């Protein structure tokens, strides 16, 4: 009537994404942690734009959207930020927000890549991660874009610019031997990365009193966080949502 | 334009109990909890919590509509444990395991970085 | 018009990667090669760089005002 | 008591018209104390039965091995001791007709007896003195153990 004792092996870490396997965990926990993992993690990203002079081929609208999905280095800033509607500040401040601005003047007979390099921080924590760059936009000469911003806290359930991971690859039974999944040929079918049967077979032996156990993970950042970093604060995430309703209920039940 | 606000899928607004208690009158010790502002992310983990407890008769959850931020879980135990108890008990388990789970994963992290 | 930042499905980085990509086809790359030397496993985002249409590019033909 | 037939059977056919349900085989098995015939539909997945395998078969009112009745609901906290653990393949069903041939004037001497557990369909024919257990619309426990 008890918890699992949960047990993690990570076959590859790098930059980009990390490779793990957690064994001796129900489906539905293992689950949940790949769902933390898009919906759950919080991070920074741009979500308020004033444009001062746009003269670009874009509208205003398409600048402050292609602003918005620009992923900016929140490793451990976004920790003790606050979310901007909690925040008592006067609708920003350098505890809820981060300020940008941007002001790119093309006055010149060759088309001007307005890059993420252009986007100015007033804090050098958060920056674009590509500081090849993030085009924001192409400008003809006689062209101005000139606005500022701000990036607050959020995550990948409001809207997916917060969204900090770029494909969250997770299997279990490679092999199918629960037969969760029924092959009408199972001789056509390639064999998973993790799978161990010999390619003379094509499934693994029927398992009457298998359950699902072992499950692969390939998490791979969009760049915001460290791979390691957005499964550590999805943990911390989803124990912290399962104490609030624990608290709740506690406070429910008296 | 009746698009809703982003937020009203994890926020609530004033007047809104998160959680409810709502005892089953068809079953004795039946319990229903209806959670506001949640998803399959909790049901799904807490049901499965559930099932696991001996003493749980019965643990289901279902989410009403998609576009209504409701999950409602139904518990029966048997007649020596509330379902409330069960709840409970799901739920500091369910914190156990992650708290041991993000130890072993800082771990192993770190056994990976070094080598 | 211009390259999405983000692949649709997935959400990863892909408006950093039209210059190199172009750069990678003046290099005399086949197109799978150059989407690879790009790092861009899955279908999902080479789908992205392979059917983009660089449309600004028309646009700014055309004087500003 | 509450054991309405008991018997031992070998399997003559595993599936003699094609395997139409991938987990879902028909027996048709022999009765040698008596002559029965037995057709019964198994779910080879879980408990996987090859030809000319023996098995015990029982067809109880109840599992308590008590006489208590068993109300029809599934209680997994059940703690009486129940017949299942002496068994491998416990099968729960309701037996829904009772052919016979009987005439207008003479009562039946094979009855035949089809039970349904949850779709998977049985037919026990026989003598009729072996089926007088049977009564249409009762539930009943099917429990099966293959024998060396
Ligand atoms: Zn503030
Ligand atoms: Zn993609």
């Amino acid at each position: 009537p008890y918890a699992n004792q949960p047990t993690v092996r990570i076959t590859e870490l790098t930059d980009e994404n990390v490779k793990f396997i957690i064994e001796n965990t129900d489906l539905a926990v293992a689950n949940s942690i790949r769902r933390v993992f898009i919906a759950e993690v919080p991070i920074i990203a741009i979500d308020w734009v004033q444009i001062d002079a746009n003269s670009s081929v874009l509208h205003d609208e398409f600048i402050a959207h292609r602003l918005g999905l620009i992923p900016l280095t929140s490793d451990d800033i976004v920790d003790k930020l606050q979310y901007s509607r909690d925040c008592t500040c006067e609708e920003f401040c350098p505890e809820c927000s981060v300020e940008f601005t941007l002001d790119v003047r093309c006055n010149e007979d060759q088309t001007r890549h307005v890059t993420s390099r252009d986007l100015i921080s007033n804090s050098p924590r958060v920056i674009p991660v590509t500081s090849d760059d993030i085009l924001i936009v192409k400008l003809r000469k006689g062209q101005e874009l000139r606005l500022r911003a701000y990036a607050k806290k959020g995550f990948g359930k409001e809207h997916a610019k917060w969204n900090p991971t770029a494909g969250v690859a997770f299997e279990y039974d490679p092999d199918n031997a629960l037969r969760h999944t029924v092959y009408p040929k199972p001789e056509e079918w390639p064999k998973s990365e993790y799978s161990e049967l010999d390619e003379d077979e094509s499934q693994a032996p029927y398992d009457p009193n298998g359950k699902p156990e072992r499950f692969y993970y390939n998490v791979e950042s969009c760049g915001s966080l460290r791979p390691e970093t957005i499964v550590l604060s999805a943990l911390s995430g989803l124990k912290k949502k399962l104490s609030d309703l624990q608290t709740q209920l506690s406070h429910e039940i008296q | 334009m009746n698009a809703p606000p982003a937020f009203e899928s994890f926020l609530l607004f004033e007047g809104e109990k998160k959680i409810t208690i709502n005892k089953d009158t068809k079953v004795p010790n039946a319990c229903l909890f209806t959670i506001n502002k949640e998803d399959h992310t909790l049901g799904n983990i807490i049901k499965s919590q559930l099932l696991k407890d001996p003493q749980v008769l019965f643990a289901g959850y279902k989410v009403p509509h998609p576009l209504e931020h409701k999950i409602i879980i139904r518990v029966q135990t048997t007649p020596d444990y509330s379902p409330q108890e069960a709840f409970t008990n799901a739920i500091t388990d369910l914190i156990s395991e992650l708290s041991l789970l993000e130890e072993r994963f800082r771990v192993a992290i770190k056994d990976k970085q070094e080598g | 018009m211009i390259i999405p930042v983000r692949c649709f499905t997935c959400g990863k980085i892909v408006g950093n990667k039209w210059e190199a990509y172009l750069g990678l086809l003046q290099a005399e790359y086949t197109e799978g090669d150059a989407l690879d030397a790009l790092g861009l496993k899955r279908y999902c985002c080479r789908r992205m760089l392979l059917a983009h249409v660089d449309l600004i590019e028309k646009l700014l033909n055309y004087a500003p005002l | 008591a509450g054991i309405l037939f008991e018997d031992i059977f070998d399997v003559k056919d595993i599936d003699p018209e094609g395997k139409k349900f991938d987990r879902v085989s028909r027996l048709h098995c022999e009765s040698e104390s008596f002559k029965m015939d037995l057709i019964l539909d198994v779910n080879i997945q879980i408990y996987p039965v090859d030809l000319g395998d023996k098995f015990r078969l029982v067809i109880a009112s109840t599992l308590y091995e008590d006489g208590t009745l068993d109300d029809g609901e599934y209680n997994p906290t059940d703690d009486r001791p129940s017949r299942a653990d002496q068994f491998e393949y416990v099968m729960y069903g309701k037996v829904y007709r009772i052919e016979g041939d009987e005439t207008s004037t003479e009562a039946a001497t094979r009855l035949s007896a089809y039970v349904s557990y949850g779709g998977l369909l049985m037919r026990l024919q026989g003598d009729a003195n072996n089926l007088h257990g049977f009564e249409v619309d009762s539930r009943v426990y099917l429990l099966m153990k293959k024998l060396a």
